[PDB]
């Protein structure tokens, strides 16, 4: 059987940059009678099927942006983006069908670009989520780079730690950008009793935290 | 035009199977070889296998040879893969794709994938809760306003805002597990001047319960 590698696992660069990713083979994928190497390179956006690229090494599938080339042959061989764009975000495979098929690991491609403060924003739970007996803050921070970020919760003035789950996205090909959704739930019983929520964000566009607060009485 | 149809999410109980389907049109069936890829959550592509289903000839990745069974109905151009005596190591989306054996030995149309997750847990369909701003506007040029979609299980949920027609500004995050219920959120943006003059609502879909939830988005007081 064939065995696969790939480097490296990631790679940032900056939009226009050229940029290069490796695979390796355990056997050579050159074919005997053929003059081909049968390994093909595949594009994997968030969400997305896998999308053909390139095979027998270095035939452009079809549609294909001429920014795409591959190079190589027997054991060893290369993906080239030529002036990357920011939809070029993705994982890049490569995969041999010499004998039966094998997958490489990945090439995760990142976006460098310039620095970007969050926007912040905090909402209250929903007279519906109240109904429930459940009680659910959330706090956005949005279109933001680099993607390092602290956020921090507060109840009445005192921090609070339990309770708080956060999720980032996908760099976003858009902007290059980073968001986060940050969650605190508590019962509706422990949401009532507290009068004042305030959500802060450090990221290092500034030394000081963005700072969002709401009030169950404000109107 | 070239089409792989999948099956949508299955949740399914360890131990048991599941067959699932890739039903292909648009050409001919018998002129190319389905391969069957595994993807687990915020993993890469395995291989699994392949059929041949002009003969039925299947070649296995060994590491498979137990457990999936490769298969194809001529006659309804239609691949099934089964998976046996299920675990949660076999929680992943499993793709099938056209595979062009023989000419450029690659892979040139998937299908969207089929999401399995092997659990006993029970099917439970989402809350969707309207993400709207407390009475004082904070930095009022534009406005974000959101979905809280929480407590359902398995994965996936899809969410779209004013059935895709709001687009831009939009900002869907990933599901977080947490006492065996998912959690996810999504934002979108506008001029402050358009909401709440013009409707926004997040449309979100549940394909393991089959249900589909609108939430309008409108203003507290
Ligand atoms: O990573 C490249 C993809 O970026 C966008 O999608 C990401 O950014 C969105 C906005 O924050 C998120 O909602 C989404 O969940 C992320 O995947 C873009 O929409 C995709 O088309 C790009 O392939
Ligand atoms: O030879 C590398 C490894 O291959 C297998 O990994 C496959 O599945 C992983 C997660 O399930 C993917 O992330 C990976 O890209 C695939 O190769 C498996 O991990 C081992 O058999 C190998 O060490
Ligand atoms: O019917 C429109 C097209 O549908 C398929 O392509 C879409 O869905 C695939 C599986 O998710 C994707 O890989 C592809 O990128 C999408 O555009 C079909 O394969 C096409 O031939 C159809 O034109």
């Amino acid at each position: 059987d064939i065995v696969m590698s790939q480097s490296p696992s990631s790679l940032a660069v900056s939009a226009g940059e050229k940029v290069t990713m490796s695979c390796k083979s355990s056997q050579s994928l050159l074919n005997s009678r053929t003059r081909k190497n049968y390994l093909a390179w595949y594009q994997q956006k968030p969400g997305q099927s896998p999308k053909l690229l390139i095979y027998w090494a270095s035939t452009r599938e079809s549609g294909v942006p001429d920014r795409f080339t591959g190079s190589g042959s027997g054991t060893d061989f290369t993906l080239t983006i030529s002036s990357v764009q920011a939809e070029d975000l993705a994982v890049y495979y490569c995969k041999q069908s010499f004998y039966l098929r094998t997958f490489g690991g990945g090439t995760k491609l990142d976006i460098k670009r310039a620095d970007a403060a969050p926007t912040v924003s905090i909402f209250p739970p929903s007279s519906e989520q109240l109904t429930s007996g459940g009680a659910s803050v959330v706090c956005f921070l949005n279109n933001f780079y680099p993607k390092d970020i602290n956020v921090r919760w507060k109840i009445d003035g005192s921090e609070r730690q339990n309770g708080v789950l956060n999720s980032w996205t996908d760099q976003d090909s858009k902007d290059s950008t980073y968001s986060m959704s940050s969650t605190l739930t508590l019962t509706k019983d422990e949401y009532e009793r507290h009068n004042s929520y305030t959500c802060e964000a450090t990221h290092k566009t500034s030394t000081s935290p963005i700072v969002k607060s709401f009030n169950r009485n404000e109107c | 035009q070239v089409q792989l149809q999948q099956s949508g999410p299955e949740l399914v109980k360890p131990g048991t199977s599941v067959k699932m389907p890739c039903k292909a049109s648009g050409y001919i069936f018998t002129d190319y070889v389905i391969s069957w890829v595994k993807q687990r959550t915020g993993q890469g592509l395995e291989w699994i296998g392949e059929i041949f289903p002009r003969s039925g000839s299947t070649y296995y990745n060994e590491k498979f040879k137990g457990k999936a069974t490769l298969t194809a109905d001529k006659s309804s151009n239609t691949a099934y893969m089964q998976l046996s005596s299920v675990t949660s190591e076999d929680s992943a989306v499993y793709f099938c794709a056209r595979d062009y054996y023989g000419t450029s030995f690659a892979m040139d149309y998937w299908g969207q994938g089929t999401s399995v997750t092997v659990s006993s847990a029970k099917t439970t369909p989402p809350s969707v809760y309207p993400l709207a701003p407390g009475s004082a506007a904070q930095t009022n040029s534009m406005v974000t306003l959101g979905c809280l979609v929480k407590g359902y299980f398995p994965e996936p949920v899809t969410v779209t805002w004013n059935s895709g027609s709001l687009s831009s500004g939009v900002h869907t995050f990933p599901a977080v597990l947490q006492s065996d219920l998912y959690t996810l959120s999504s934002s979108v943006t506008v001029p402050s001047s358009t909401w709440p003059s013009e409707t926004v609502t997040c449309n979100v879909a549940h394909p393991a319960s089959s249900t589909k939830v609108d939430k309008k988005i409108v203003p507290r007081d």
